[PDB]
């Protein structure tokens, strides 16, 4: 039995690729780490560095405020490690020299294990979700579940997954992804073929890298004197259920809108004194795949529908996957990185690869898609954000995200001023280091 | 890997596959339509790299196996399921199932007393999927038919995503934790979370 | 008389030399009227966000999101980027400034957009496969039967 | 080819080569959702007051109207407050713009224009007919995404009820182009959703046709002192089997209806001797007639 | 007991309670997530 | 002097010096006329 060397053309010719000339070297990563560990590392590893420059700096800083088994990793991945992993498959077939390794570093948890080891040193907890393409907001439930239990006041959440050949064939086979030689065909350029909601979708783009954040106990926030970006006010991830059809997408998100007043996505703003209203700006998984978009369009105009969303105050939506491409592991944390970024700048974000609105979501009254930035100034301000996102098998997920200044409220007058002084004083540092 | 040091006899192949080949050499591979076949024939000239067939003794001749004879089929698994789903989604759908017989077995008897939504699958993986991963590196470098639902039965979640499809069919939330060989104690965790 | 309006030119002179930069980065609050009761919350039973950071197409959180909102580059935008690409370098050498990693040439902040933003745009975000792993999924990819 | 290619020059067989292809097409009948991207935007960038003409001008465009849009205006009006004057004068003219909405009526003419483009006669006349209730269908000689941005804009203002716009890549100088263009304008009507995408080509009786098509002189392949030669074909002979491909059409399909066709005759021949081009060419649309 | 000796315990769901009827179920399908208490009765065997 | 140019850029007033003007003023100090009348920079020259 002899194995003979053969050729293959494929369909996707292009991807959404982190900029060319990236190197973990210039953010300051040392040579033995690059070479020891997995690509999709290299993106967690720097993206935790960046998350916690926000604040502070040295991570054992944490050990002052927190004893060390307080401090927890939440961390999501679709597959993680697929270089890794690939690496493996050939190498071992192939009798190549290969890392010894390697299996160590195929194991989705060991990429924030190898930022544990290399940075934060905490003593804590240490769980990495699953979600597929939900990864990142399954994973932020479990950030805000380790720390309402007292089991850790320190969370960091996040997902993260890469790009590789047998990435792209595993989609490209499964219909998923969208075909290049048809979007050439159409007269599509590289930028504009990722259009969500779009009556043209034809599928979605895929991506690399990877992003997190740094979720803690609001009291420790205001003690460690460190900035507040946003409260998360809720978090959940949800199923579908039994059917054989396999375009036939999940909808079991509707579960956080059910009971109205009672709803827990109505009590999540009610205790900040927030109304249904008062959610302005939902980011979309949006894939731009065929299935998805309408589904998810559906989702969300019946969980406003429900809970007394006042007629024609439509949710007005961003679709991050039209510029950035869909990362599956790291998909909703760029969403919920835009969300926070929405909250503070008050701005809406546009969807310019949007040519025309599917005349299939017209029948979604509480849903408006907007093609171009809408930017709130200071005599325009907005409140509150929702993130979804729905994975595959029945992964689906919803983060309600709130503007930090609903929780400054509860400090009382004096205590509220107090804190802007120590909120000041922070950025101020902050600058600085940065 | 091995680098040919004088051109190969011709192979007769298709067009399709042909063409392929001079994506790769093409300074050193030579393709031609035979007139009368309508096919091409590759020849490798001196240059090209060429992988060639050998073999490794290692030291692990032992490890823990489930009891020969096992069969999802005998469980009750269908036939579509078997061949379209990882070898680790077998186990983790049977033992799913045998989990539940400790109390009740409908799994829509939970949705009587609860809201569906309020059903949550945390199930952790060191990898997952081990089977379906190597499916797919081996056989697309070796342009082999494999399954094109590779990258889905890869995520470690899709595992008991077949379940929650399958079974229970729950509304509610999913979680998929790594704990490399902690995984388990850690689903516990969040499953209690 | 007009094609000789339009064919007799003339230089008004101008004498400019311009550069591109900018304070750290602010924040621009929002006008909220709140109704609330202060010791009623429980702040240990609050999840907030601290902080937050992503690698992708665009680059960092900050250049995402400006390519996001806006559709083009700030100062800082194009300064950072440029950056992260690898395309300015830091030397100690004399000179002592900002240099051209490619070419190894001295660069100031203004020069940023017009010599790399072109490029960045480019080489940057949605494009082409560049194949750092001498495999082209697209074009050409290993076969063995 | 040596010898073809002497009698007939370089320029004319290059730029014969065919251009239309019948999967490229792109088609936006949704008014519903630009009139209301349209209003949310007047609503929040509002800054003049109630004297001006252009609140009158913006009204007439949102005469658009349905339970889609009357959904859409009717709760940012009622959702708005008393909190200021521009609120005051918002929700007033709103709630008018509500109940003029809900009346609204509409118009149809179904029509085919050429040289539509950016800064011309016709674009002013394609805006127009969008804005009499009409289905217009636009060709543009550039594909680019620079051309097709400024249709989404011109039909985002323009476009009342009742009104489609069409715009598709067309070139009045290849026959082909011509005769495929109008077998796609003259067909069916209708999408097949098999297991693929099939848009079977959209079946409009063309009612007024606007053969605006004006090429330029821009030499840069030394094409210069050959192009009224060739253009003679292109506003006449090309006009006429584009006459004659709608009457086709027309005849097969079994249509009494007239279309009409504007001929964009030249001012006044003879008495000018210095356009050089417009004065000469349209005195044979006598003959035509 | 019963499950080991028949090979029962594993059954693949033909997920009935979804499309029980087609022309309302689908159009059920969304006042079903939307309401709270819509429950299975146990009567017709697990009826949605 | 002072005043108006650091009016027309207000935000010079609650800033740092950026990174790359830090060597430039230290370059400056070298190519001065007369030496400067303090010490710039604690570095191997701090003799010199």
């Amino acid at each position: 039995e002899i194995r003979v060397p053969r050729k293959t053309k494929l369909s996707r010719t292009v991807g959404a690729q982190i900029p060319t000339g990236f190197d973990p070297t210039v953010w300051g990563i040392s040579p033995d780490m690059a070479s020891s560990i997995d690509r999709v590392a290299l993106w967690n590893i720097v993206a935790t560095v960046d998350a916690f420059l926000s604040s502070g700096f040295t991570p054992t800083e944490l050990m002052r405020w927190v004893h060390p088994s307080q401090v927890a990793s939440t961390q999501g991945t679709g597959m993680g490690g697929m270089t890794s992993m690939q690496t493996m498959y050939h190498g071992n077939l192939l009798g190549r020299a290969k890392p010894n390794d390697i299996l160590q570093e195929v194991l989705p948890n060991v990429v924030a294990a190898h930022v544990m080891q290399s940075y934060v040193g905490g003593y804590g907890a240490m769980v990495h979700p699953v979600g597929a393409c939900a990864t990142a907001a399954v994973s932020v439930e479990e950030g805000v579940d380790k720390i309402k239990l007292g089991k850790a006041d320190l969370v960091i959440a996040g997902g993260f997954d890469d790009l590789t050949l047998e990435a792209i064939i595993g989609f490209g086979d499964m219909a998923a992804t969208a075909d290049t030689e048809m979007m050439r065909a159409k007269g599509i350029s590289d930028s504009k073929f990722s259009r969500a909601n779009d009556r043209r979708r034809l599928g979605f783009l895929e991506a690399q890298g990877g992003g997190t954040i740094l979720l803690a106990r609001g009291d420790l926030a205001l003690k460690m004197g460190l900035p507040v970006l946003a409260v998360v006010g809720y978090a959940q991830s949800f199923a579908d259920g039994v059917h054989t059809s396999i375009p036939a997408p999940g909808l079991g998100a509707l579960g956080a809108a059910r009971g109205g007043r009672e709803s827990t996505l109505a009590r999540s703003l009610a205790q900040l004194g927030v109304g249904a209203d008062d959610i302005a700006v939902i980011s979309k998984h949006d894939t731009s795949t065929l299935a998805n978009d309408p589904n998810e369009t559906e989702l969300h105009e019946r969980i406003a529908d429900s809970m007394g969303r006042a007629p024609g105050n439509p949710l007005f939506i961003v679709s991050q996957k039209t510029l950035t491409g869909h990362a599956k592991g790291g998909a909703a944390v760029f969403q919920m990185m835009g969300l926070c970024q929405i909250l503070r700048d008050g701005v809406i974000p546009p969807n310019r690869s949007l040519d025309c609105v599917d005349d299939e979501l017209a029948t979604s009254g509480h849903f408006v898609w907007v093609r171009e930035p809408l930017d709130l100034r200071g005599k325009f301000p907005l409140k509150a954000g929702l993130v979804t996102s729905l994975g595959f098998g029945h992964v689906s997920g919803l983060v309600a995200l709130v503007h930090p200044e609903a929780f400054i409220a509860a400090l009382d007058p004096s205590e509220r001023e107090d804190y802007r002084t120590r909120a000041e004083q922070r950025m101020l540092a902050g600058q600085r280091r940065l | 890997s091995v680098f040919l040091d004088k051109d190969f006899t011709f192979v007769v192949s298709s067009e399709a596959d042909a063409r392929a080949f001079v994506q790769f050499d093409p300074e050193h591979t030579v393709a031609r339509p035979l007139p009368d076949s309508s096919d091409w024939e590759v020849t490798r000239k001196a240059g090209t790299e060429i992988r060639v067939p050998r073999k490794t003794k290692l030291s692990r001749t032992v490890g823990a196996q489930i009891p020969t004879g096992f069969d999802p089929t005998v469980w009750g698994i269908s036939p579509d399921m078997a061949s379209s789903i990882d070898r680790v989604a077998l186990w983790n759908i049977v033992a799913t199932v045998d989990a539940f017989l400790s109390s009740g077995f409908t799994p829509t008897e939970l949705m009587r007393w609860v809201h569906p939504s309020q059903v949550a699958s945390t199930q952790g993986t060191g990898m997952g999927g081990m089977t379906s991963m190597q499916t797919m590196y081996h056989g697309n470098l070796l342009g082999r038919a494999k399954p094109n639902d590779i990258l889905q039965e890869v995520l470690p979640n899709v595992v008991a995503a077949h379940v929650m499809q399958s079974y229970v069919g729950g509304y509610g939330a999913m979680v998929h934790p790594v704990g490399a060989c902690a995984t388990a104690a850690v689903s516990v965790e969040e499953g209690v979370d | 008389e007009m094609s000789g309006a339009a064919d007799e030119s003339d230089d008004e002179a101008p004498a400019g030399t311009i550069r591109a930069l900018p304070s750290p980065p602010r924040g621009y609050n929002p006008a909220p009227a709140p109704e609330w009761d202060d010791l009623d919350v429980d702040p240990a039973d609050l999840v907030v966000i601290v902080g937050g950071a992503e690698l992708g197409p665009y680059g960092s959180s900050r250049t995402r999101f400006e390519m996001e909102v806006s559709g083009e580059l700030s100062a800082a935008g194009v300064l950072e980027l440029a950056w992260t690409t690898g395309m300015v370098k830091w030397e100690d050498d004399p000179k002592a400034g900002w240099y051209d990693t490619e070419t190894g040439e001295l660069v100031p902040e203004c020069e940023i957009v017009e010599r790399y933003h072109d490029a960045v745009v480019e080489r940057c975000g949605i494009r082409e496969f560049v194949d750092d792993g001498a495999i082209d999924p697209d074009h050409a990819s290993p076969l063995l039967v | 080819i040596d010898l073809v290619t002497a009698e007939l020059g370089s320029d004319w067989p290059r730029l014969v080569a065919p251009t239309f292809d019948a999967r490229k097409a792109v088609v936006f009948d949704d008014r519903w959702a630009s009139a209301r991207e349209d209003l949310v935007k007047l609503w929040l960038a509002e800054e003049g007051d109630i004297d001006a003409q252009w609140e009158q001008l913006s009204q007439r465009f949102e005469g658009t109207g349905h339970v889609v849009a009357t959904q859409a205006n009717w709760w940012q009006g009622k959702a708005l407050a008393a909190g200021r004057n521009v609120h005051a004068s918002l929700f007033g003219r709103i709630a008018a713009g509500a109940e003029n909405p809900g009346k609204g009526r509409y118009s149809d003419e179904v029509a085919v224009v050429t040289g539509a483009s950016k800064g011309s006669i016709a674009a002013s006349v394609v805006g127009q007919l969008l804005d009499g209730g009409a289905t217009v269908i636009a060709t543009t000689s550039r594909l680019d995404d620079d051309r097709l941005a400024f249709y989404k804009q011109l039909y985002r203002d323009h476009a009342r009820f009742d009104a489609t716009l069409w715009v598709v890549p067309a070139n009045m100088a290849s026959y082909s182009d011509i005769d495929k263009l109008v077998e796609w304008v003259g067909t069916e009507q209708t999408e097949s959703l098999g297991p693929q995408s099939i848009h079977l080509k959209d079946a409009q009786t063309p009612t007024l046709l606007f053969p605006f098509a004006a090429p330029r002189v821009a030499g840069d392949m030394s094409e210069v002192g050959s192009r009224a030669e060739m253009e003679m074909k292109v506003l006449l002979w090309a006009v006429q089997r584009l006459i004659s491909g709608l009457s086709k059409i027309g005849a097969e399909r079994d249509i009494a209806s007239r279309l009409h066709v504007v001929l964009p005759g030249s001012p006044n021949r003879g008495m000018f001797g210095g356009d050089g081009a417009y004065g000469e060419a349209k005195s044979a649309l006598d003959a035509l007639e | 007991v019963s499950a080991i000796a028949g090979g029962r315990p594993m059954y693949e769901k033909p997920a009935d309670r979804r499309f029980d009827h087609d022309v309302p179920e689908k159009r059920q399908e969304a006042a079903m997530l939307l309401s709270t208490d819509a429950r299975l009765g146990e009567n017709d065997q697990y009826v949605l | 002097a002072i005043t108006a140019l650091l009016q027309r850029y207000p935000d010079a007033e609650t800033v740092v010096l950026h990174p790359a003007d830090v060597p430039f003023f230290v370059e400056l100090c070298k190519t001065l006329g007369k030496p400067v009348n303090f010490v710039p920079v604690i570095d191997k020259d701090v003799r010199r």
